[PDB]
């Protein structure tokens, strides 16, 4: 009888994920003119 | 030191030295050792518990 035993490596097995996400941002309005230069009075001629 | 020398054996084939035993470890599955006079004797299957011999043959 020997009895002897024996020896081996510690191997492990997983499954790793990471995930993200998006999300997209708008901000908009109708237009009431905008931002001018000049802005004076005027005399439209034809 | 000479089975994990063997160019064409030397991955594949896992020893040890007791006080050995040739199983498999990694790509290659399938091993066997036959001598004459000096023993490569028993079987001693790997394959345990059926889940082990299930997951190899699925």
């Amino acid at each position: 009888t020997r009895v002897h035993s024996y020896r081996g490596v510690l191997i492990i097995t997983d499954e790793l994920t990471v995930e993200a996400g998006s999300r997209v941002s708008l901000s908009g309005y109708v237009s009431d003119g905008g931002t001018s230069d000049v802005f004076t009075i005027c005399r439209l001629l034809d | 030191s000479q089975i994990e020398a063997s160019p064409t054996i030397k991955d594949g084939v896992n020893a040890s030295v007791t006080g050995m035993i040739i199983t498999k470890a990694g790509d290659n599955d399938f091993v066997k050792v036959t001598s004459i006079t000096p023993t490569t004797s028993i079987a001693a299957t790997t394959a345990d518990t059926a889940s082990a011999a299930l997951a190899s043959i699925e």
